[PDB]
């Protein structure tokens, strides 16, 4: 016979193993394929589809509510309307999204993403905005002077609803890590805020105040990597009817 | 713990 | 890779189809 | 339009634009179509050449992991005066993906799938703990595992002569061997498993809604070969199932609120937030106040 | 022997130089394509940074243990290099390092000049890591507390191994150290890390029998090829 | 200038000299530059073919050695009355190389380093010596050992039902196989690790100085799958880590004096030399005195 | 299937062992290469680098103090300085070097070393003196005529500051040894023995005490084998934070 | 050399690089 | 993977066996070889001397 | 004969070398 | 030991 010996590792069970085994009905016939819509193949190609932020995540809004924000007319100059934080992997505005749920079952990420706002008030509603992004380093920005020195778009309501912001890949290192670290240098995006660049102005028979939809979602420069059990779901009991499956 | 957050308790 | 199994559903996993069309999701438009 | 992609996309240099007509960062979400602004576009670029790889997130790695399935305690011992309900050196289960939320979550983002499954069988044993019992060592016990057709009959004692295993299959294996592993193939019906069935699988109007059996895979019958010892002990048996040669159809949204019943989708939500029935991300004061703010000293 | 340096608006001249030290055999340049992150387009502004900075002279003493600075933290409140730290989240350069001590062919000393790649400090007979002022000294610097072990509980017998060179006072008036890039990443947030640490020690104490005089140290550093990304407002230290 | 060198340098031969404006034997040592001074110009030589093998001191042979990087000895029986700290049939580790000095040295000799970690674990098991127990034998148990990454969420009981793993990585184990073994990749964001940090990794001044957990490989969590058994055992598990796949960058001045700390470089010295704050060298009676010296009669 | 049998050695763990063994994360894409100064691939390169010797390793030398010679003008003819022993693998004035501390890692080696001393006096001075290597056999000289019979090179006080001294590779074996013995015909390696050539002389505005810096390295000749635990650290307990990892 | 898994890292040492430069540390002067 | 067997025989020590087996030094290099007077190489050249 | 070890020093034995050469013990003489 | 250093204690 065949001289042998047995190595470390050996009859341990690996649940990431990738060997053949040993069918339980030979010679079986499984039924053929048909084409069927809408086949996936890889999980990046969910992620760049969008969906809608809860940036409204507030104690007094009440379902449907916490997608949207409400903006009415002002009487002082330059006023901040909103802002949002960016970390992908943390509870958030960001969290109950496509690229949000996705990426929580991953542990590094890099690429770009985009941000983009639906204006949802009357025909004769009008006014303008400024949307900036804020690369990392200290507090996030309080005034339009300061917010608008880092990237941005300026937005003209009018026959086109909508528009995109781009947050651009800035990191020094390849990747950004999943600490459970807000403030780490190896985890923290930046900020994104919003301001009124004029005013919103609407005649007496419009509403006076009108809402804004944000949705975002991944560029394909995008990348994700070591794989984990998702923190958005678990047990600490067998669930109803569970003892049927013995019955 | 402080090698994985680099903070002290 | 190695099978000796008689029934080619006993193989190892298959890792190499890294062809896509996110369009399908993103872009169902005329 | 289909194409092959190994690594992330590159980034092109650009330069200043100013141009009448042309207005790439405004689009119409109301078409449902998703933004097509690209960052050259929107800022000056450098070129980027982008070596990283997309393999990790291929369908067959996502989902071709072992995870657990069922896990069952019973006692070994002589059962003659044990009750009606007990499992008397014996257990039957039924093979389901709906019972430990982890898989159960995972295999929900889709709504067709199609795979073979890969069954490893793990068991461990332990001295009853009764103060009439000191330690006395552990038994190297042989198990039958033999697999039965969805809704067909299965064996009704330890000792039954339906244990002959004429056709079915049975696979018999050690506590001191490596665990026990076989592949069962694509068995359904239909050319995919429905994993979500909007329908009532019957002709009559008056059973449950959302089951289709035939996405039921089968039943493992599962005994200790052995007869009882003078002593008692506790069994645990472990199933792990791990899916392979997948294709998938037809994404969905991630399940949010706790999982109720093995049977249905049926929900209520945590009491507060994150994960509540009106409330899923946690609350902050405001709009304008930001959470983990950079403080500088 | 004889030597000239000229970068932007300025220029040093030596009679007495002892060739120069390119750390690793290596030179400053900007990131090529093929290495880069950050996708917006970078601040080049050549000549307004890259100029020879001139820091407070120090005094060589009979007591002295030696000396040590940090970059980029030493120079991140000069001129146009401070400004467009303060402006920008990344930042990437090398330097060119000139080291000046002159005497008279009566005095007698030694001092060896050497650059360290992320110089981690230890405390001395404590468990606690070492505070942020003890590390953070800006254009002022340190002095070693035990110099004989380089505050880190290695040697300084051993220390050649670093890019060095020495000033002994019978034979040479200038040392001149040449610094790529050295960092893990391409590019850094500045106000948090220190590629590198100068430190200048006296291990052969200086001596005479002539008439006694101050003898100060004095340092010269030039950024090189630097560049910024991610514009914003202005944070300081 | 770069070449491939298999083995030391040969020999040749050489004859007297007398030659004005050549001093081969005199140097600048405040260039920086090592002496370039070759035996050949300071003596007469003969020729010598030198057949002597370089490959023992080659980086990958240096580091790539298996050494203990963690050992934990915990109780393994019924914990109902234990108190708070204690590990109740399971524990939670993060992976570093700062904790057994052999190794520490070793890694400390360069700047920077990327390689891949491969992790050897054995377990070893004993009988609890309190006078109430005699011998009994010893039990074959299976242990679970979960990867989880740096900064994530860790089980909090033996029980748990984060043991399910659905994503991440898990190894089941027996006593009386050979060591359980697997590979970790180099999983930095960066194109290294790096061995010594000079900054504070977070945006506000407050934290720890010279930590950087981009180089936190991650988290070990280990637990005996089995129930407890009447009486209680002691259960050891020893950790082995073997760099491979190396590259290294800028070598550096060895630690002379004692580690105090994990954390940081803290020093203190022994209290007389040898390795002494003021004296690293052992001492001898004058710079005259020669120590070994050999006496003849 | 294949019939097989096992060999003595099965099952074992070999810490020196070389074998593929199973990944933990499949299709994980480690981060890009990039260039960084400095990389070094053989140990043999470390050791080729000239670092101080400890020469004044006694009672009364404190930290610095202990990494130069001092030297003064006499008034007899042909006096000793200083000696030096050789043995590489034992504690002394040679050990706390790039070339000691790398071959303490080691049992057996092999080839030429040099010694370069570095003259730190004012330009004012000047001096001649005798550097001298006596092969083994018999007691270290104490005469300069006695010393000047083995391998020497004499050196002058100038405008070149430095001289080297060859210790060429003369040993009966291909390689020397590492006992705990040296006096052993397999581990000796002789002396250095600095003395007086002709004296120092200084005028009366220098200082009248000069001093000497030594460095050692090794040539492109040597070589190290049998690799084991170095000599030069240890613990008998935990370190400091240990428990923390557990936490 | 025996290596049957898929990825590239689960692979045995690499003890073949026997190239060097001893300058950029001994001679690192123009 | 490959399926396999034991035969008798397995896990014996026998000391008239050969096998190779795990190297204790990895990269060591051994000492030159030099000729030295005298070889022998069968024990029948012993024999053969009176 | 099988060996996968990268040493050569770790291979089975050398059981081949039949040269002789008695006369260096038998007839050592001019 | 003698077989190390061959000296006899
Ligand atoms: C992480 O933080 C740890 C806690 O730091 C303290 O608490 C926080 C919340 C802040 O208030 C902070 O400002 C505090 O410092 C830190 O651990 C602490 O480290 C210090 C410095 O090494 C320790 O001080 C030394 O204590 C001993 C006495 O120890 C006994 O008493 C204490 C209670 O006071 C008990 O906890 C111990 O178990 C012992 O029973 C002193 O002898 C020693 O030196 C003094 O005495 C010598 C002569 O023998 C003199 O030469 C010195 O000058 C001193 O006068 C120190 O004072 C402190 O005990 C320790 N606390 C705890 C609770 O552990 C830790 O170092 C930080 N980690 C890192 C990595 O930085
Ligand atoms: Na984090
Ligand atoms: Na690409
Ligand atoms: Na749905
Ligand atoms: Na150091
Ligand atoms: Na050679
Ligand atoms: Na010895």
């Amino acid at each position: 016979g065949v001289p042998t010996y047995l190595l470390p590792g050996s009859g341990q069970f690996l649940t990431t193993d990738d060997h053949s085994s040993a069918p339980v009905l030979p010679c079986f016939n499984p039924t053929p394929e048909m084409h069927i819509p809408g086949q996936v193949r890889n999980m990046l190609e969910v992620v760049q589809v969008e969906s809608m932020m809860e940036i409204n995540n507030t104690e007094s809004a009440v379902g449907m509510e916490r997608l949207k924000v409400d903006i009415s007319a002002l009487t002082d100059v330059d006023q901040l309307l909103f802002n949002i934080p960016l970390d992908i992997q943390l509870d958030g505005p960001l969290r109950n999204t496509l690229v949000g749920n996705i990426s929580r079952y991953y542990t590094h990420w890099s690429g770009s993403l985009e941000m983009t706002f639906m204006f949802c008030g009357s025909f004769m509603a009008t006014g303008k905005l400024i949307l900036c992004y804020t690369p990392p380093g200290g507090s996030c920005p309080t005034t339009r002077e300061t917010a608008m020195l880092g990237t941005h778009v300026v937005w003209d309501f009018g026959l086109q609803s909508s528009v995109t912001l781009i947050i651009p890949w800035i990191s020094g290192s390849h990747y950004r890590m999943f600490n459970n670290d807000a403030k780490s240098t190896n985890a923290n995006v930046g900020y994104v805020t919003c301001f009124m660049q004029t005013n919103l102005i609407v005649p007496s028979e419009s509403s006076d105040t009108c809402s804004l939809i944000g949705f975002i979602a991944a560029k394909d420069d995008f990348s994700l990597r070591l794989m984990r059990d998702s923190p958005d779901i678990g047990q600490l009991d067998h669930l109803h009817a569970a003892e049927a499956a013995y019955q | 713990n402080l090698l994985e957050t680099r903070l002290n308790v | 890779q190695i099978n000796f199994y008689k029934d080619s559903y006993a193989a190892s996993a298959s890792k190499q189809d890294f062809s896509q069309d996110p369009s399908k999701f993103t872009e169902p438009v005329v | 339009i289909e194409s092959i992609i190994k690594t992330a996309t590159d980034t092109v240099k650009s330069e200043i634009n100013a141009e009448l007509g042309v207005v790439p960062s405004l689009n119409a979400v109301e078409t449902g179509a998703t933004s097509n602004t690209e960052p050259e576009e929107a800022i000056q670029t450098r070129t980027v050449i982008n070596q990283h790889g997309v393999s990790e997130t291929l369908v067959e790695n996502f989902l071709s992991r072992a995870a657990l399935v069922s896990k069952r305690s019973f006692e070994y011992k002589d059962h003659t005066s044990s009750a009606a309900q007990t499992d008397k050196n014996f257990f039957k289960w039924t093979i389901n993906t709906r019972s430990f939320v982890q898989l159960r979550r995972k295999l929900e983002l889709f709504t067709y799938l199609r795979f073979d499954a890969e069954i490893t069988i793990l068991t461990t044993v332990a001295v009853n703990g009764s103060s009439n019992n000191t330690y006395v060592g552990l038994p190297d016990l042989t198990l039958q595992a033999m697999f039965v057709p969805t809704g067909a009959l299965t064996p009704e004692k330890q000792d039954s002569f339906h244990w002959q295993s004429g056709s079915n299959a049975s696979v018999f294996f050690k506590i001191s061997d490596p665990p026990a592993r076989m592949t069962i193939p694509f068995m359904c019906i239909n050319s995919a498993y429905s994993v979500f069935y909007d329908g009532f699988a019957g002709f009559e109007k008056s059973g449950l809604y959302g089951i289709n059996p035939a996405d039921t895979i089968g039943n493992l019958c599962v005994r200790i070969v052995n007869e009882h010892q003078p002593v008692g002990f506790t069994v645990t048996v472990r199933v792990y199932m791990k899916p392979k040669h997948i294709k998938a159809w037809a994404p969905r949204p991630p399940r949010t609120l706790p999982y109720m019943s093995i049977a249905n989708a049926n929900y209520k939500g945590k009491g507060r937030a994150p994960n509540a029935l009106n409330a899923i991300i946690g609350n902050r004061d405001s709009v304008k106040t930001m959470p983990h703010n950079i403080v500088t000293t | 022997r004889v030597l000239q340096l000229k970068l932007g608006n300025s220029a040093i001249v030596t009679q007495e130089a002892a060739n120069y030290c390119c750390a690793y055999g290596e030179w400053p340049n900007y990131l090529p394509d093929h290495e880069a992150v950050a996708i917006d387009k970078p601040t080049q502004p050549e000549t307004a940074t890259d100029r020879f900075y001139t820091l407070r002279s120090v005094k060589w003493e009979a007591g002295s243990t030696g000396w040590w600075w940090k970059l980029p933290d030493a120079l991140n409140n000069i001129g146009m290099f401070g400004q467009n730290v303060q402006h920008h989240y990344l930042y990437r350069s090398g330097f060119l390092i000139h080291v000046q001590c002159n005497a008279t062919k009566f005095h007698q000393g030694a001092l060896l000049v050497v650059a360290i790649p992320e110089h981690q400090r230890g405390a001395h007979n404590t468990n606690t890591s070492p505070g942020f002022d003890d590390i953070m000294k800006g254009e002022e610097g340190g002095t070693f507390n035990h110099p004989y072990v380089l505050d880190d509980g290695t040697s300084l017998a051993c220390a050649t191994i670093f890019p060095h060179q020495w000033i002994n006072l019978r034979t040479n008036n200038s040392a001149t150290i040449v610094l790529p890039w050295m960092n893990a990443a391409p590019m850094d947030f500045p106000l948090r890390h220190n590629q590198w640490t100068l430190a200048i020690i006296p291990v052969v104490p200086l001596g005479t029998r002539t008439m006694s005089s101050m003898v100060p140290i004095t340092v010269s550093i030039a950024p090189m090829c630097c560049e910024f990304n991610g514009l914003r407002h202005a944070i300081t230290q």
